[PDB]
RNA sequence: UAUAAUAGUAGUGUA
RNA sequence: AGUACACUACU
RNA sequence: ACGAGUGUCGUACC
Protein backbone atom coordinates (compact mmCIF):
# COMPACT_ATOMS: atom_id res chain seq x y z
CA UNK A 1 0.00 0.00 0.00
CA UNK A 2 1.27 3.44 -1.01
CA UNK A 3 0.56 6.15 1.57
CA UNK A 4 -0.14 9.59 0.15
CA UNK A 5 1.82 12.42 1.81
CA UNK A 6 0.11 14.45 4.52
CA UNK A 7 0.69 17.76 2.72
CA UNK A 8 -0.84 16.33 -0.45
CA UNK A 9 -4.04 15.60 1.46
CA UNK A 10 -3.76 19.02 3.12
CA UNK A 11 -3.81 20.87 -0.19
CA UNK A 12 -6.28 18.44 -1.79
CA UNK A 13 -8.86 18.83 0.99
CA UNK A 14 -8.70 22.66 0.99
CA UNK A 15 -9.51 23.17 -2.69
CA UNK A 16 -13.15 24.29 -2.13
CA UNK A 17 -13.95 23.30 -5.75
CA UNK A 18 -14.34 19.73 -7.00
CA UNK A 19 -11.98 18.65 -9.77
CA UNK A 20 -13.38 17.57 -13.13
CA UNK A 21 -12.13 13.95 -13.11
CA UNK A 22 -10.17 13.50 -9.87
CA UNK A 23 -8.05 10.34 -10.45
CA UNK A 24 -6.69 10.86 -6.90
CA UNK A 25 -10.18 10.88 -5.29
CA UNK A 26 -11.49 7.91 -7.35
CA UNK A 27 -8.58 5.67 -6.11
CA UNK A 28 -8.66 7.28 -2.61
CA UNK A 29 -12.43 6.45 -2.39
CA UNK A 30 -13.42 10.18 -2.28
CA UNK A 31 -10.44 10.88 0.08
CA UNK A 32 -11.82 8.35 2.62
CA UNK A 33 -8.49 6.40 2.76
CA UNK A 34 -4.94 7.84 2.35
CA UNK A 35 -3.44 4.45 1.24
CA UNK A 36 -3.72 3.10 -2.38
CA UNK A 37 -3.12 -0.59 -3.25
CA UNK A 38 -0.27 -1.02 -5.76
CA UNK A 39 0.20 -4.48 -7.26
CA UNK A 40 2.27 -4.59 -10.46
CA UNK A 41 4.51 -1.54 -9.88
CA UNK A 42 7.51 -2.66 -7.86
CA UNK A 43 8.84 0.60 -6.58
CA UNK A 44 11.45 2.67 -8.40
CA UNK A 45 15.02 1.58 -7.77
CA UNK A 46 14.08 -1.14 -5.28
CA UNK A 47 14.69 -4.12 -7.58
CA UNK A 48 17.56 -2.88 -9.75
CA UNK A 49 19.61 -6.09 -9.69
CA UNK B 1 67.63 -19.14 -10.24
CA UNK B 2 64.47 -21.26 -10.44
CA UNK B 3 63.60 -24.43 -8.52
CA UNK B 4 67.17 -24.86 -7.26
CA UNK B 5 67.51 -28.01 -5.10
CA UNK B 6 68.29 -27.39 -1.45
CA UNK B 7 71.26 -29.77 -1.62
CA UNK B 8 72.73 -27.51 -4.31
CA UNK B 9 72.19 -24.54 -1.99
CA UNK B 10 74.04 -26.35 0.80
CA UNK B 11 76.90 -27.34 -1.52
CA UNK B 12 77.31 -23.84 -2.97
CA UNK B 13 77.14 -22.10 0.41
CA UNK B 14 79.24 -24.77 2.18
CA UNK B 15 81.62 -26.38 -0.33
CA UNK B 16 83.65 -27.87 2.53
CA UNK B 17 80.83 -30.11 3.77
CA UNK B 18 81.02 -33.52 2.14
CA UNK B 19 78.26 -35.41 0.34
CA UNK B 20 76.21 -37.88 2.37
CA UNK B 21 75.44 -34.92 4.64
CA UNK B 22 72.11 -34.59 6.42
CA UNK B 23 69.36 -35.35 3.92
CA UNK B 24 68.09 -32.05 2.49
CA UNK B 25 64.25 -31.83 2.36
CA UNK B 26 62.18 -32.45 -0.80
CA UNK B 27 61.82 -28.62 -0.86
CA UNK B 28 63.16 -27.02 -4.09
CA UNK B 29 63.31 -23.27 -3.12
CA UNK B 30 62.82 -20.78 -5.93
CA UNK B 31 65.89 -18.79 -4.87
CA UNK B 32 68.43 -18.38 -2.08
CA UNK B 33 70.47 -15.41 -0.89
CA UNK B 34 73.45 -15.70 1.46
CA UNK B 35 74.69 -12.56 3.22
CA UNK B 36 76.24 -11.80 6.63
CA UNK B 37 76.35 -15.54 7.44
CA UNK B 38 72.55 -15.68 7.00
CA UNK B 39 70.75 -17.74 4.35
CA UNK B 40 67.41 -16.45 3.04
CA UNK B 41 65.07 -18.83 1.20
CA UNK B 42 63.06 -16.78 -1.30
CA UNK B 43 59.82 -18.08 -2.84
CA UNK B 44 57.73 -16.12 -5.34
CA UNK B 45 53.94 -16.12 -5.12
CA UNK B 46 51.41 -14.44 -7.41
CA UNK B 47 48.06 -14.68 -5.63
CA UNK B 48 45.30 -12.42 -4.36
CA UNK C 1 -1.88 25.48 -23.03
CA UNK C 2 -3.24 29.01 -23.30
CA UNK C 3 -1.47 30.45 -26.34
CA UNK C 4 -0.89 34.20 -26.17
CA UNK C 5 -0.07 36.48 -29.10
CA UNK C 6 0.48 39.71 -27.15
CA UNK C 7 4.08 40.83 -26.69
CA UNK C 8 3.16 42.25 -23.27
CA UNK C 9 2.33 38.79 -21.89
CA UNK C 10 6.03 37.86 -21.89
CA UNK C 11 7.78 36.90 -18.69
CA UNK C 12 11.28 38.27 -18.02
CA UNK C 13 14.09 36.38 -19.72
CA UNK C 14 16.55 37.87 -17.22
CA UNK C 15 15.20 39.48 -14.04
CA UNK C 16 17.50 42.48 -14.44
CA UNK C 17 18.09 45.58 -16.55
CA UNK C 18 21.55 47.05 -17.04
CA UNK C 19 23.04 50.33 -18.17
CA UNK C 20 26.62 51.42 -18.67
CA UNK C 21 28.43 53.19 -15.84
CA UNK C 22 28.95 56.96 -15.85
CA UNK C 23 32.64 57.95 -15.58
CA UNK C 24 31.64 61.53 -14.74
CA UNK C 25 30.09 60.63 -11.37
CA UNK C 26 31.87 59.62 -8.18
CA UNK C 27 31.44 56.05 -6.94
CA UNK C 28 30.99 57.03 -3.28
CA UNK C 29 27.96 55.46 -1.63
CA UNK C 30 26.56 58.73 -0.27
CA UNK C 31 26.96 60.56 -3.59
CA UNK C 32 25.23 57.75 -5.48
CA UNK C 33 22.45 57.67 -2.87
CA UNK C 34 21.90 61.42 -3.24
CA UNK C 35 21.92 61.18 -7.04
CA UNK C 36 19.42 58.32 -7.01
CA UNK C 37 17.11 60.17 -4.62
CA UNK C 38 17.24 63.33 -6.72
CA UNK C 39 16.62 61.42 -9.96
CA UNK C 40 13.68 59.52 -8.45
CA UNK C 41 12.10 62.75 -7.19
CA UNK C 42 12.85 64.51 -10.51
CA UNK C 43 10.82 62.13 -12.70
CA UNK C 44 8.61 63.90 -15.25
CA UNK C 45 5.47 62.87 -17.09
CA UNK C 46 2.34 61.09 -15.89
CA UNK C 47 2.05 57.39 -15.09
CA UNK C 48 0.41 54.99 -12.66
CA UNK C 49 3.40 54.77 -10.30
CA UNK C 50 5.45 57.85 -11.24
CA UNK C 51 4.10 59.72 -8.21
CA UNK C 52 5.07 56.74 -6.05
CA UNK C 53 8.60 56.77 -7.46
CA UNK C 54 8.98 60.51 -6.86
CA UNK C 55 7.69 60.07 -3.31
CA UNK C 56 10.17 57.24 -2.75
CA UNK C 57 12.93 59.57 -3.93
CA UNK C 58 11.66 62.11 -1.41
CA UNK C 59 11.83 59.47 1.34
CA UNK C 60 15.41 58.51 0.41
CA UNK C 61 16.50 62.17 0.35
CA UNK C 62 19.13 63.46 2.78
CA UNK C 63 19.56 66.89 1.19
CA UNK C 64 22.65 68.93 1.99
CA UNK C 65 22.94 66.96 5.25
CA UNK C 66 25.47 64.24 4.42
CA UNK C 67 28.17 64.10 7.12
CA UNK C 68 26.01 62.98 10.04
CA UNK C 69 24.62 60.24 7.78
CA UNK C 70 28.13 58.75 7.57
CA UNK C 71 28.70 59.34 11.30
CA UNK C 72 25.40 57.61 12.13
CA UNK C 73 26.14 54.60 9.92
CA UNK C 74 29.69 54.21 11.25
CA UNK C 75 28.55 54.50 14.88
CA UNK C 76 25.86 51.86 14.42
CA UNK C 77 28.19 49.52 12.52
CA UNK C 78 30.92 49.80 15.17
CA UNK C 79 28.52 48.69 17.90
CA UNK C 80 26.96 46.03 15.66
CA UNK C 81 30.25 44.34 14.73
CA UNK C 82 31.70 44.57 18.26
CA UNK C 83 29.71 41.53 19.46
CA UNK C 84 29.90 37.99 18.10
CA UNK C 85 26.26 37.36 19.05
CA UNK C 86 23.53 39.39 17.37
CA UNK C 87 22.56 42.51 19.30
CA UNK C 88 19.32 41.67 21.09
CA UNK C 89 16.94 43.28 23.62
CA UNK C 90 17.86 46.73 22.20
CA UNK C 91 15.56 48.36 19.65
CA UNK C 92 16.89 50.23 16.63
CA UNK C 93 15.81 53.87 16.70
CA UNK C 94 15.07 55.76 13.45
CA UNK C 95 16.96 59.06 12.98
CA UNK C 96 15.45 61.53 10.44
CA UNK C 97 18.26 63.36 8.58
CA UNK C 98 16.27 65.69 6.27
CA UNK C 99 13.28 64.09 4.47
CA UNK C 100 14.68 60.59 5.18
CA UNK C 101 13.90 58.51 8.28
CA UNK C 102 17.21 56.56 8.30
CA UNK C 103 17.06 53.41 10.46
CA UNK C 104 20.28 51.86 9.13
CA UNK C 105 22.73 52.51 6.30
CA UNK C 106 20.58 52.75 3.15
CA UNK C 107 17.42 51.71 5.05
CA UNK C 108 14.48 54.12 5.13
CA UNK C 109 10.99 54.11 6.63
CA UNK C 110 7.93 54.75 4.50
CA UNK C 111 7.27 58.43 5.25
CA UNK C 112 3.47 58.26 5.27
CA UNK C 113 3.50 62.07 5.31
CA UNK C 114 5.38 62.14 2.00
CA UNK C 115 3.33 59.39 0.31
CA UNK C 116 -0.31 59.64 -0.62
CA UNK C 117 -2.31 56.74 0.79
CA UNK C 118 -3.64 55.79 -2.65
CA UNK C 119 -0.15 55.96 -4.16
CA UNK C 120 1.30 53.84 -1.34
CA UNK C 121 -1.47 51.27 -1.80
CA UNK C 122 -0.81 51.18 -5.55
CA UNK C 123 2.92 50.71 -4.96
CA UNK C 124 2.48 47.95 -2.39
CA UNK C 125 -0.62 46.10 -3.61
CA UNK C 126 -0.61 46.36 -7.41
CA UNK C 127 3.15 46.73 -7.98
CA UNK C 128 5.11 44.81 -5.33
CA UNK C 129 2.35 42.26 -4.73
CA UNK C 130 2.53 42.76 -0.96
CA UNK C 131 -0.79 42.08 0.74
CA UNK C 132 -2.56 41.37 -2.55
CA UNK C 133 -5.99 39.69 -2.22
CA UNK C 134 -6.48 37.54 0.91
CA UNK C 135 -5.93 34.06 2.35
CA UNK C 136 -9.93 31.34 -12.09
CA UNK C 137 -9.39 27.88 -13.56
CA UNK C 138 -7.40 29.04 -16.60
CA UNK C 139 -4.51 27.27 -18.34
CA UNK C 140 -0.76 28.00 -18.29
CA UNK C 141 -0.39 31.08 -20.48
CA UNK C 142 2.59 30.73 -22.82
CA UNK C 143 3.76 32.79 -25.77
CA UNK C 144 3.04 31.48 -29.26
CA UNK C 145 6.42 29.97 -30.13
CA UNK C 146 5.59 29.24 -33.79
CA UNK C 147 4.02 32.66 -34.39
CA UNK C 148 6.01 34.73 -36.88
CA UNK C 149 5.50 37.97 -34.94
CA UNK C 150 6.54 36.45 -31.60
CA UNK C 151 9.71 34.96 -33.09
CA UNK C 152 10.45 38.29 -34.77
CA UNK C 153 10.06 40.04 -31.41
CA UNK C 154 12.41 37.53 -29.75
CA UNK C 155 14.97 37.98 -32.53
CA UNK C 156 14.72 41.77 -32.18
CA UNK C 157 15.26 41.50 -28.42
CA UNK C 158 18.33 39.31 -28.92
CA UNK C 159 19.71 41.68 -31.57
CA UNK C 160 19.21 44.68 -29.29
CA UNK C 161 20.90 42.88 -26.39
CA UNK C 162 23.84 41.96 -28.63
CA UNK C 163 24.07 45.58 -29.80
CA UNK C 164 24.09 47.10 -26.31
CA UNK C 165 26.19 44.48 -24.50
CA UNK C 166 28.94 43.96 -27.11
CA UNK C 167 30.46 47.41 -26.51
CA UNK C 168 33.63 47.57 -24.45
CA UNK C 169 33.69 48.99 -20.93
CA UNK C 170 36.60 51.31 -21.70
CA UNK C 171 38.54 50.04 -18.68
CA UNK C 172 41.31 47.53 -18.07
CA UNK C 173 39.71 44.30 -16.77
CA UNK C 174 42.01 43.73 -13.75
CA UNK C 175 39.93 41.15 -11.88
CA UNK C 176 40.64 38.26 -9.53
CA UNK C 177 40.51 35.43 -12.07
CA UNK C 178 42.81 37.23 -14.51
CA UNK C 179 45.42 38.56 -12.05
CA UNK C 180 45.59 35.21 -10.23
CA UNK C 181 45.48 32.59 -13.01
CA UNK C 182 46.37 34.41 -16.23
CA UNK C 183 49.86 32.92 -16.34
CA UNK C 184 48.53 29.38 -15.93
CA UNK C 185 45.68 29.77 -18.42
CA UNK C 186 48.00 31.51 -20.90
CA UNK C 187 50.65 28.80 -20.68
CA UNK C 188 48.00 26.08 -21.02
CA UNK C 189 46.51 27.72 -24.13
CA UNK C 190 47.11 31.19 -25.58
CA UNK C 191 43.72 31.23 -27.33
CA UNK C 192 41.87 30.52 -24.08
CA UNK C 193 43.62 33.48 -22.45
CA UNK C 194 42.73 35.71 -25.40
CA UNK C 195 39.09 34.60 -25.27
CA UNK C 196 38.93 35.23 -21.52
CA UNK C 197 40.45 38.69 -21.98
CA UNK C 198 37.92 39.45 -24.73
CA UNK C 199 35.10 38.30 -22.42
CA UNK C 200 36.37 40.60 -19.67
CA UNK C 201 36.68 43.52 -22.11
CA UNK C 202 33.03 43.47 -23.26
CA UNK C 203 29.83 44.62 -21.59
CA UNK C 204 28.49 41.10 -21.02
CA UNK C 205 31.00 40.46 -18.24
CA UNK C 206 30.45 43.87 -16.67
CA UNK C 207 26.67 43.44 -16.77
CA UNK C 208 26.68 39.97 -15.23
CA UNK C 209 29.29 40.90 -12.62
CA UNK C 210 27.27 43.97 -11.61
CA UNK C 211 24.11 41.86 -11.39
CA UNK C 212 25.85 39.23 -9.25
CA UNK C 213 27.31 41.88 -6.93
CA UNK C 214 23.95 43.64 -6.69
CA UNK C 215 22.19 40.39 -5.81
CA UNK C 216 24.82 39.66 -3.16
CA UNK C 217 24.30 43.15 -1.69
CA UNK C 218 20.51 42.61 -1.78
CA UNK C 219 20.86 39.31 0.08
CA UNK C 220 23.15 40.97 2.62
CA UNK C 221 20.80 43.88 3.30
CA UNK C 222 17.52 41.95 3.24
CA UNK C 223 18.19 40.15 6.54
CA UNK C 224 17.62 43.39 8.46
CA UNK C 225 14.36 44.29 6.76
CA UNK C 226 11.02 45.30 8.26
CA UNK C 227 7.45 45.72 7.07
CA UNK C 228 7.89 49.50 6.73
CA UNK C 229 11.46 49.72 5.37
CA UNK C 230 12.69 49.78 1.77
CA UNK C 231 16.41 49.24 1.31
CA UNK C 232 18.77 50.60 -1.34
CA UNK C 233 21.33 48.21 -2.83
CA UNK C 234 24.34 49.34 -4.85
CA UNK C 235 27.07 47.66 -6.90
CA UNK C 236 30.33 48.74 -8.50
CA UNK C 237 28.39 50.39 -11.34
CA UNK C 238 27.30 53.90 -10.35
CA UNK C 239 24.17 53.84 -12.55
CA UNK C 240 22.57 50.55 -11.43
CA UNK C 241 20.61 50.57 -8.17
CA UNK C 242 18.12 48.24 -6.51
CA UNK C 243 15.04 48.96 -4.41
CA UNK C 244 14.51 46.14 -1.90
CA UNK C 245 10.87 46.27 -0.83
CA UNK C 246 9.71 45.01 2.59
CA UNK C 247 9.60 41.24 3.02
CA UNK C 248 10.18 38.49 5.56
CA UNK C 249 13.71 37.77 6.77
CA UNK C 250 15.78 35.23 4.85
CA UNK C 251 16.38 32.78 7.70
CA UNK C 252 12.76 31.59 7.70
CA UNK C 253 11.50 28.90 5.34
CA UNK C 254 10.19 29.86 1.90
CA UNK C 255 11.70 33.33 2.27
CA UNK C 256 11.57 35.47 -0.87
CA UNK C 257 13.33 38.63 -2.05
CA UNK C 258 11.42 41.47 -3.72
CA UNK C 259 13.56 43.90 -5.69
CA UNK C 260 13.29 46.44 -8.50
CA UNK C 261 16.18 47.58 -10.69
CA UNK C 262 16.78 51.27 -11.45
CA UNK C 263 19.12 52.35 -14.26
CA UNK C 264 20.28 55.91 -14.98
CA UNK C 265 21.43 56.60 -18.54
CA UNK C 266 22.25 59.74 -20.50
CA UNK C 267 20.21 58.91 -23.63
CA UNK C 268 16.89 57.05 -23.89
CA UNK C 269 16.76 53.59 -25.51
CA UNK C 270 20.37 52.81 -24.45
CA UNK C 271 19.48 50.09 -21.92
CA UNK C 272 19.77 46.31 -22.01
CA UNK C 273 16.13 45.21 -21.51
CA UNK C 274 15.76 41.38 -21.41
CA UNK C 275 11.95 41.63 -21.21
CA UNK C 276 12.01 43.06 -17.65
CA UNK C 277 11.51 46.83 -18.08
CA UNK C 278 8.52 48.49 -16.42
CA UNK C 279 9.07 51.95 -17.85
CA UNK C 280 11.65 54.44 -19.08
CA UNK C 281 10.94 57.91 -17.69
CA UNK C 282 12.75 61.23 -18.18
CA UNK C 283 14.47 62.84 -15.18
CA UNK C 284 17.11 65.54 -14.78
CA UNK C 285 20.26 65.17 -16.87
CA UNK C 286 18.95 62.05 -18.61
CA UNK C 287 16.56 59.12 -18.50
CA UNK C 288 15.74 56.84 -15.58
CA UNK C 289 14.51 53.28 -16.13
CA UNK C 290 12.48 51.29 -13.61
CA UNK C 291 12.00 47.54 -13.89
CA UNK C 292 8.98 45.50 -12.82
CA UNK C 293 9.08 44.16 -9.26
CA UNK C 294 10.79 40.76 -9.06
CA UNK C 295 10.12 38.15 -6.37
CA UNK C 296 12.75 35.41 -6.15
CA UNK C 297 13.48 32.43 -3.93
CA UNK C 298 16.79 32.15 -2.10
CA UNK C 299 17.98 29.32 -4.36
CA UNK C 300 17.42 31.47 -7.46
CA UNK C 301 19.36 34.32 -5.78
CA UNK C 302 22.20 31.90 -4.98
CA UNK C 303 22.36 30.81 -8.64
CA UNK C 304 22.27 34.46 -9.70
CA UNK C 305 25.22 35.23 -7.42
CA UNK C 306 27.12 32.23 -8.80
CA UNK C 307 26.18 33.13 -12.42
CA UNK C 308 29.47 34.82 -13.48
CA UNK C 309 31.27 31.49 -13.18
CA UNK C 310 28.60 29.71 -15.20
CA UNK C 311 28.73 32.41 -17.89
CA UNK C 312 32.53 32.31 -18.14
CA UNK C 313 32.63 28.50 -18.22
CA UNK C 314 29.90 28.28 -20.86
CA UNK C 315 31.52 30.90 -23.09
CA UNK C 316 34.99 29.37 -22.87
CA UNK C 317 33.66 25.84 -23.39
CA UNK C 318 31.60 26.72 -26.47
CA UNK C 319 34.41 28.83 -28.02
CA UNK C 320 37.16 26.37 -27.10
CA UNK C 321 39.30 25.39 -30.11
CA UNK C 322 36.83 26.81 -32.66
CA UNK C 323 37.89 29.77 -34.85
CA UNK C 324 34.71 29.72 -36.98
CA UNK C 325 32.50 30.98 -34.12
CA UNK C 326 31.85 34.62 -33.25
CA UNK C 327 32.37 35.24 -29.54
CA UNK C 328 29.53 37.79 -29.47
CA UNK C 329 26.95 35.14 -30.40
CA UNK C 330 28.29 32.70 -27.80
CA UNK C 331 28.19 35.38 -25.11
CA UNK C 332 24.67 36.39 -26.17
CA UNK C 333 23.47 32.80 -25.78
CA UNK C 334 25.34 32.31 -22.49
CA UNK C 335 24.08 35.53 -20.83
CA UNK C 336 20.47 34.25 -21.22
CA UNK C 337 21.11 30.54 -20.29
CA UNK C 338 23.39 31.33 -17.28
CA UNK C 339 20.74 33.65 -15.73
CA UNK C 340 17.79 31.37 -16.66
CA UNK C 341 16.14 30.59 -13.32
CA UNK C 342 12.75 29.55 -14.71
CA UNK C 343 11.34 26.26 -15.96
CA UNK C 344 10.73 27.65 -19.46
CA UNK C 345 14.29 26.79 -20.50
CA UNK C 346 14.12 23.60 -18.42
CA UNK C 347 11.33 22.35 -20.70
CA UNK C 348 13.65 22.87 -23.70
CA UNK C 349 17.13 21.83 -22.55
CA UNK C 350 16.34 18.14 -21.99
CA UNK C 351 14.15 17.30 -25.03
CA UNK C 352 16.81 18.80 -27.32
CA UNK C 353 19.00 15.76 -26.66
CA UNK C 354 16.38 13.28 -27.83
CA UNK C 355 15.11 15.37 -30.75
CA UNK C 356 18.47 16.23 -32.30
CA UNK C 357 20.09 12.84 -31.60
CA UNK C 358 17.13 10.96 -33.10
CA UNK C 359 17.27 13.30 -36.10
CA UNK C 360 20.98 12.52 -36.51
CA UNK C 361 20.49 8.78 -35.96
CA UNK C 362 19.86 6.07 -38.57
CA UNK C 363 16.63 4.56 -37.21
CA UNK C 364 14.56 6.65 -34.80
CA UNK C 365 10.93 7.47 -34.02
CA UNK C 366 11.59 11.19 -33.76
CA UNK C 367 8.08 11.94 -35.01
CA UNK C 368 6.54 10.04 -32.09
CA UNK C 369 8.71 11.87 -29.56
CA UNK C 370 7.86 15.28 -31.01
CA UNK C 371 4.14 14.49 -31.25
CA UNK C 372 3.60 12.85 -27.86
CA UNK C 373 6.44 13.91 -25.53
CA UNK C 374 7.97 17.20 -26.70
CA UNK C 375 6.06 19.83 -24.70
CA UNK C 376 7.68 23.26 -25.01
CA UNK C 377 6.87 25.76 -22.25
CA UNK C 378 7.69 29.17 -23.74
CA UNK D 1 26.50 23.21 -38.51
CA UNK D 2 26.36 24.70 -35.04
CA UNK D 3 23.06 24.67 -33.16
CA UNK D 4 22.69 27.62 -30.79
CA UNK D 5 24.73 30.12 -32.85
CA UNK D 6 26.09 30.49 -36.41
CA UNK D 7 29.25 28.59 -37.27
CA UNK D 8 30.65 25.10 -37.85
CA UNK D 9 31.41 22.49 -35.20
CA UNK D 10 33.16 19.14 -34.92
CA UNK D 11 31.13 16.03 -34.07
CA UNK D 12 32.55 16.12 -30.54
CA UNK D 13 31.59 19.79 -30.35
CA UNK D 14 28.21 18.92 -31.87
CA UNK D 15 27.54 16.33 -29.16
CA UNK D 16 28.70 18.83 -26.54
CA UNK D 17 26.26 21.43 -27.88
CA UNK D 18 23.49 18.82 -27.85
CA UNK D 19 24.11 17.48 -24.34
CA UNK D 20 25.54 20.35 -22.25
CA UNK D 21 22.32 22.50 -22.17
CA UNK D 22 20.74 19.89 -19.89
CA UNK D 23 23.25 20.88 -17.20
CA UNK D 24 22.32 24.57 -17.48
CA UNK D 25 19.20 23.74 -15.46
CA UNK D 26 18.83 24.59 -11.77
CA UNK D 27 17.93 21.96 -9.19
CA UNK D 28 15.09 22.77 -6.83
CA UNK D 29 13.19 24.94 -9.30
CA UNK D 30 10.03 22.88 -8.75
CA UNK D 31 7.25 23.70 -6.28
CA UNK D 32 6.10 20.95 -3.94
CA UNK D 33 2.43 21.96 -4.20
CA UNK D 34 2.26 21.03 -7.89
CA UNK D 35 4.81 18.22 -8.22
CA UNK D 36 3.16 16.25 -5.41
CA UNK D 37 -0.12 16.29 -7.32
CA UNK D 38 1.56 15.49 -10.65
CA UNK D 39 3.43 12.48 -9.27
CA UNK D 40 0.32 11.21 -7.47
CA UNK D 41 -1.65 11.61 -10.71
CA UNK D 42 0.82 9.64 -12.81
CA UNK D 43 1.21 6.85 -10.24
CA UNK D 44 -2.54 6.45 -9.77
CA UNK D 45 -3.12 6.66 -13.53
CA UNK D 46 -0.70 3.80 -14.17
CA UNK D 47 -2.25 1.78 -11.35
CA UNK D 48 -5.78 2.39 -12.67
C1' U E 1 43.19 -19.10 -7.73
C1' A E 2 40.42 -12.58 -10.30
C1' U E 3 38.89 -11.93 -3.36
C1' A E 4 39.07 -10.12 1.88
C1' A E 5 38.23 -5.23 3.54
C1' U E 6 34.42 -1.19 4.70
C1' A E 7 33.32 5.28 10.80
C1' G E 8 30.35 9.96 10.64
C1' U E 9 28.79 14.39 7.77
C1' A E 10 28.55 17.04 3.03
C1' G E 11 28.91 17.73 -2.21
C1' U E 12 28.90 15.88 -7.28
C1' G E 13 28.00 12.38 -11.45
C1' U E 14 25.00 8.24 -12.79
C1' A E 15 20.12 4.86 -13.05
C1' A F 1 13.93 14.46 0.36
C1' G F 2 14.63 6.87 -1.04
C1' U F 3 17.22 2.81 -3.34
C1' A F 4 21.60 1.26 -5.57
C1' C F 5 27.03 2.43 -8.23
C1' A F 6 30.99 5.43 -7.43
C1' C F 7 34.46 9.55 -6.81
C1' U F 8 36.03 14.03 -3.48
C1' A F 9 36.08 16.73 0.57
C1' C F 10 36.27 17.79 5.78
C1' U F 11 36.87 15.90 11.12
C1' A G 1 4.33 42.53 -10.28
C1' C G 2 7.10 37.81 -9.74
C1' G G 3 7.51 32.24 -8.98
C1' A G 4 4.62 27.88 -10.07
C1' G G 5 0.45 25.41 -12.82
C1' U G 6 -3.71 22.12 -18.60
C1' G G 7 -4.87 20.97 -9.21
C1' U G 8 -8.13 25.80 -6.63
C1' C G 9 -1.01 27.74 -4.49
C1' G G 10 3.06 31.07 -2.70
C1' U G 11 1.89 36.32 -2.61
C1' A G 12 2.85 39.34 5.84
C1' C G 13 -1.84 40.24 8.41
C1' C G 14 -6.14 42.62 11.76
Amino acid sequence: ELILPDELLFNLLDQKVAYQNDIIATMTNQLNSNTVLIKRNWLQGNFNY
Amino acid sequence: RNDVPFIDIILDIRPEVDPLTIDAPHITPDNYLYINNVLYIIDYKVSV
Amino acid sequence: REISKSLHDQKPSIHFIWGAHNPGNSNNATFKLILLSKSLQSIKGISTYTEAFKSLGKMMDIGDKAIEYEEFCMSLKSKARSSWKQIMNKKLEPKQINNALVLWEQQFMINNDLIDKSEKLKLFKNFCGIGKHKQEVSKPKILDFDDANMYLASLTMMEQSKKILSKSNGLKPDNFILNEFGSRIKDANKETYDNMHKIFETGYWQCISDFSTLMKNILSVSQYNRHNTFRIAMCANNNVFAIVFPSADIKTKKATVVYSIIVLHKEEENIFNPGCLHGTFKCMNGYISISRAIRLDKERCQRIVSSPGLFLTTCLLFKHDNPTLVMSDIMNFSIYTSLSITKSVLSLTEPARYMIMNSLAISSNVKDYIAEKFSPYT
Amino acid sequence: TSIWFPGSVTLKEYLTQIYLPFYFNAKGLHEKHHVMVDLAKTILEIEC
